[PDB]
């Protein structure tokens, strides 16, 4: 099969700028090379066919070029509404139609620090079995943040799981929620929960922890 | 009139790798879409053309080449492949433009006892350049010492048995495959769908 | 040009499901249609093509010999026969409109998509649960053990709009989803303005109005 | 693809007998793409039959493979103790494979071993260390239980041993037994013994020497 | 007269890289298939790769993307380039002539070279005289190198008969010992001299060692 790889898998631009992506078939595909467009929640558009051709009603400052095995798709200025992810699609083994794995392009705003926050599980909720430990990084970027839990200064992995909105329209910041997942058996045994948290915008870690029932 | 396509798909007896059949098909309508919807296929993988767009096209000639493999070696009938078949028997180009098609032939192609009229090219010196038929028997020399046509040590016969048997495993058992060429030259065409 | 979906819901391992997509606005019986999917979180897989006249079926092979493709040009529909649905079929199914300008196959048209889960969990409610805050503040809420997706989270039955901040659903080991959701609220105003969580699941009819207090 | 399996993991037979190797798959496979390859201990693997059946140049007639479909075997007649080795079956489907191999023993007559004991060279005395080594030669099975004494006292936790694979030969072990002390240790103690205990003694052998004697 | 005769092996870092050689006579390298086969220490046959004659390479899945497997015709060499090795990559490499299939079996083979992955360093032997008191017994002993393998010989080889050299161990220091023996006629001590050949290839230490009564 052919492998079409993109790069890079993710990129901020501000509007107005020149944005490139690019895209690599693991053999020669000829000319046979197609560009689309996905917002999220929504169907792709198609934007560039046969490497090069523009799609009627794509706007100008979409152009596709390249040959072989080395594509690229060009956005000469870039605007607000061209934020989505970027898929090129071979179409030289027409039984076998393949995609990259996709480029999303996102707002590149300026650095800003998490606020960071922790919540016990509920008395709701130990009465049912379960407890969740949720700590929450609100209005940072860029979306590479480290969410560290520590049970009793001992390193946890595998017991959470993380969520992160999408850009905000308004200030263009993340957010993150680490929902680390137990049972009511495994709870009260312990009185620290905290939680690490690592970002650009902290000169060192900040941690929040709380005593249970305090 | 159509295209004879049928004497290439429903031939009774297949050639052997290396001595691959090419069937040069011109001056005909060609009715596609019967030939691929006839019998049931393993394997069918176009390259720079769609199967339902071959209606719409015109072309100088068309070539069919039919020939027998193993189930494994299938995958080596393909651009950009490279193998025993690939490399010494059958060598489809890096910008091949037509379809591969492949169906088990257990039923006609294998015995009992063993079928062991279907060959391959083992030894080859180089690799063979894009559609290069190559059915010489020379006895492959693997060593310093010049053969003289006489087999023994690092004298080998360059042609390989298969030995289809209809109870080995999917990949042991013999495939018909027929490739489909699309030149297109800076000429009248001659096909049409 | 107009592509419309529709079959899509909840089915079990080893089921069928019949999908549907009605053309309108361009000559349907001329051109080749494709279905593609796309997983939760991943990139986008072509499914399946038929010819203009349907007489030509040509799938993946993630899906031969599984799935069937069909069409009715009386109708201007086009149908996906889906049988013994594994789990990883989980995904949102489009169809495309074949574009037609070149030798092989490309997508320049598209339609909305709808969800399909394949997965032995049945429809199962949410279980709300608050998040009491402890420099301003923040107060959420946990949907958590429901099925399928997804559920719609809002504040003050719409009126709280601005600092919210609703949470991807993930899908815990449980088979079922957990789901947070967010807002950043003056610390000032805490024991004076209320704030009431809006949960909504139409697949389980589950409306849940939580009250949220320190 | 298909996954060839060998059995039994280890064969044991006397001399002359006859030896059965097996190997078996869950698919039929062609008997032309069967193959069984002898590895000596310490030696490269080497080509015995191809082809399922047919013997390779300068291969013994005692070997002979035969078989096919799901159920490829190899037979060794009037077994040798120079087939001591492990036998591997091979076949290519898209790419070579090699089954897990059978381990061909050879069993022989109660043989006791020749005990000698060596003293540490003067040599590596003066680097400090010092290395007593027992030797027990030439006997079968390879159960053996090795004692040092050091003046009459029980030695534990500063010996290591080693046994060789069985002679090709005469399908012997060997075995040595290194005590390793300090040279200031080996200068406080006299007698230095090791004892050994086998099926083929009677009664355990001593073999000591006295430093300086 | 035909032979391959390999070289190459010895320690190398985790990480590092290495390149094996098998020298031929008797056969011409760049005219056959040329493979690799490698035995972990105690473990089975693995194929490793393969060069045609016409060019094409083939690789296990195991060490795909890190081997290279080439040739140099003036020389008459076939060569293995290791990258990123581990301590899976621990073994006896041989080459072979052929690609084990009908007609193409594995035949003949080099004589196996040693690759030691380890952080360790190479050390070069001590060798140390067992010196003899119906028939005798003396040796020598072979201690604190690494890696492994050192080979011992008698007489330069005229000495084989009783000839025992056991398997090193792995003293607790981290480095290796053995010990080479041989029974000799009691009456032949003093009219025959006996000496060790020892060969610790990784540091090409040669050690020949008299062993006389004391
Ligand atoms: C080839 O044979 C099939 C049935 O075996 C038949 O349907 C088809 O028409 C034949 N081909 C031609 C060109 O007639
Ligand atoms: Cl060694």
């Amino acid at each position: 099969d052919i492998q079409m790889t993109q790069s890079p898998s993710s990129l901020s631009a501000s509007v107005g700028d020149r944005v490139t992506i690019t895209c690599r078939a693991s053999q020669s595909i000829s000319s046979y090379l197609n560009w689309y467009q996905q917002k999220p929640g929504k169907a792709p558009k198609l934007l560039i066919y046969a490497a090069s051709s523009l799609q009627s009603g794509v706007p100008s400052r979409f152009s596709g070029s390249g040959s072989g095995t080395d594509f690229t798709l060009t956005i000469s200025s870039l605007q607000p509404e061209d934020f989505a992810t970027y898929y090129c699609q071979q179409s030289y083994s027409t039984l076998a139609l393949t995609f990259g794995g996709g480029t999303k392009v996102e707002i590149k705003r300026t650095v800003a620090a998490p606020s960071v926050f922790i919540f016990p599980p509920s008395d709701e909720q130990l009465k049912s079995g379960t407890a969740s430990v949720v700590c929450l990084l609100n209005n940072f970027y860029p979306r590479e943040a480290k969410v560290q839990w520590k049970v009793d200064n001992a390193l946890q992995s595998g017991n959470s799981q993380e969520s992160v909105t999408e850009q905000d329209s308004k200030d263009s910041t993340y957010s993150l929620s680490s929902t680390l997942t137990l049972s009511k058996a495994d709870y009260e045994k312990h009185k620290v929960y905290a939680c690490e948290v690592t970002h650009q915008g902290l000169s060192s870690p900040v941690t929040k922890s709380f005593n249970r029932g305090e | 009139n159509l295209c004879p396509f049928g004497e290439v798909f429903n031939a009774t007896r297949f050639a052997s790798v290396y001595a691959w059949n090419r069937k040069r098909i011109s001056n005909c309508v060609a009715d596609y879409s019967v030939l691929y919807n006839s019998a049931s296929f393993s394997t069918f993988k176009c390259y720079g053309v769609s199967p339902t767009k071959l209606n719409d096209l015109c072309f100088t000639n068309v070539y069919a080449d039919s020939f027998v493999i193993r189930g494994d070696e299938v995958r080596q009938i393909a651009p950009g492949q490279t193998g025993n078949i690939a490399d010494y028997n059958y060598k489809l180009p890096d910008d091949f433009t037509g379809c591969v098609i492949a169906w088990n032939s257990n039923n006609l192609d294998s015995k009992v006892g063993g079928n062991y009229n279907y060959l391959y090219r083992l030894f080859r010196k180089s690799n063979l350049k894009p559609f290069e038929r190559d059915i010489s028997t020379e006895i492959y020399q693997a060593g310093s010492t010049p053969c003289n046509g006489v087999e023994g040590f690092n004298c080998y016969f360059p042609l390989q048995s298969y030995g289809f048997q209809p109870t080995n495993g999917v990949g042991y058992q013999p495939y018909r495959v027929v490739v489909l060429s699309f030149e297109l030259l800076h000429a009248p065409a001659t096909v049409c769908g | 040009v107009q592509l419309v979906e529709s079959g899509g819901g909840v089915v079990q391992p080893g089921r069928s499901l019949r999908l549907s997509c009605a053309a309108s606005a361009f000559t349907f019986s001329s051109y080749d249609m494709h279905w593609v999917r796309q997983a939760p979180g991943k990139g986008l897989e072509w499914v399946a093509v038929i010819s203009y006249d349907g007489s030509n079926k040509y799938y993946a092979d993630s899906v031969k010999g599984r799935f069937t493709i069909s069409r009715d040009n009386s109708k201007n529909t086009l149908y996906l026969q889906m049988n013994s649905l594994r789990a990883e079929d989980t995904a949102v199914y489009y169809c495309a409109k074949d574009g037609g300008k070149l030798w092989v196959y490309y997508f320049d048209y598209w339609g909305q998509g709808t969800l399909v889960t394949v997965s032995s969990a049945s429809t199962k409610g949410p279980s709300v649960f608050p998040l009491a805050p402890s420099g301003t503040a923040a107060l959420g809420c946990l949907v958590k053990d429901y099925f399928p997706e997804p559920v719609t989270v809002s504040w003050n039955s719409g009126a709280l709009t601005s600092g919210v901040h609703t949470f991807p659903a993930v899908l815990q080991s449980s088979g079922l989803y957990s789901l947070s959701s967010v807002v950043t609220v003056p610390s000032s105003s805490l024991g004076t303005q209320t704030y009431i969580c809006n949960v909504n699941h139409k697949p389980s009819n589950t409306k849940v109005d939580k009250r949220v207090e320190p």
